[PDB]
């Protein structure tokens, strides 16, 4: 997360860490006490289920109900040479007990809908900036949705922004996902206090900077896609 | 229940 801030024990308890050899690659979000929510380009060239795991809380390096994954599945569609699909699922081999920094996040329903200057909240163990590490500390940022208009602008993105992709950040910059935040999670809160996902971190040119916000894989879009692989 | 978080957003300074 770009100028992205430490994040409270407990604070996104449906948050997950996806490491490949015990190195972090990509964020994740629990829907079950099995199943999670990712990219599809974190398989990109690492497709070993065998070699994935799976942590909670808001520290990877003292590791928090460390799991295996039993399975992956990318969306059908996704290409490794082009950004659009890009959803994914996983499925740990041992179901993890809830706790008070451990617990599923809620899914929108297919045709919910959010007014774009609406605020959201992203979070991941990602760069601070481009081209930096990844951090130990799990990190937050405060984010506003983007009007697809605004942002298929050729100044901003174009035609790049396909359908089930929708932007999210600031024009001027600053707070942005980054490497390491990919298949992390996108949230607001409806005024019953329940959080929602909305978003998963996909791409975007650089990090936190004017003009170029995070580009996040649209859930309701793929709401259908996700149950007819999960039952969630 | 799912989406719920156990520690508030409102934080003590
Ligand atoms: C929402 O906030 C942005 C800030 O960049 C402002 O430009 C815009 O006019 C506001 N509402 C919309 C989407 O028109």
């Amino acid at each position: 997360i770009a100028s992205g801030v430490i994040a409270p024990k407990a604070a996104w308890p449906w948050q997950a860490s996806l490491q490949y050899d015990n190195i972090h690659q990509c964020g994740a979000t629990l829907i079950s006490n099995t199943w999670l929510v990712t990219a599809a380009h974190c398989f990109q060239k690492y497709k070993n289920p065998h070699q994935w795991t799976v942590s909670f809380g808001t520290k990877i390096n003292p590791p928090l109900m460390k799991r295996n994954v039993r399975r992956f599945i990318i969306h059908e569609k996704y290409r490794s040479a082009a950004r659009e699909y890009d959803i994914a699922v996983v499925q740990v081999s041992s179901r993890v007990t809830f706790s008070d920094d451990i617990r599923q996040i809620c899914l929108p329903e297919a045709s919910a809908s959010f007014q774009p200057n609406l605020t959201v909240h992203i979070t991941g163990f990602g760069a601070l900036y481009y081209g930096g590490e990844s951090q130990n500390d799990l990190r937050e940022a405060r984010v506003k949705i983007i009007s697809d208009d605004v942002c298929k602008q050729p100044q901003v993105y174009g035609n790049d922004i396909k359908p089930g992709m929708f932007c999210a950040g600031y024009m001027e910059g600053i707070y942005d996902a980054c490497r390491g935040d990919a298949g992390g999670p996108l949230v607001t809160r409806d005024l019953k206090d329940t959080w929602y996902l909305i978003g998963i971190v996909s791409w975007g040119d650089n990090c936190g900077q004017k003009d170029k916000p995070g580009v996040y894989t649209q859930v309701t879009y793929y709401r259908n896609w996700i149950a007819s692989k999960t039952g969630i | 229940s799912c989406g719920k978080r156990v520690v508030p957003l409102n934080v003590n300074r």
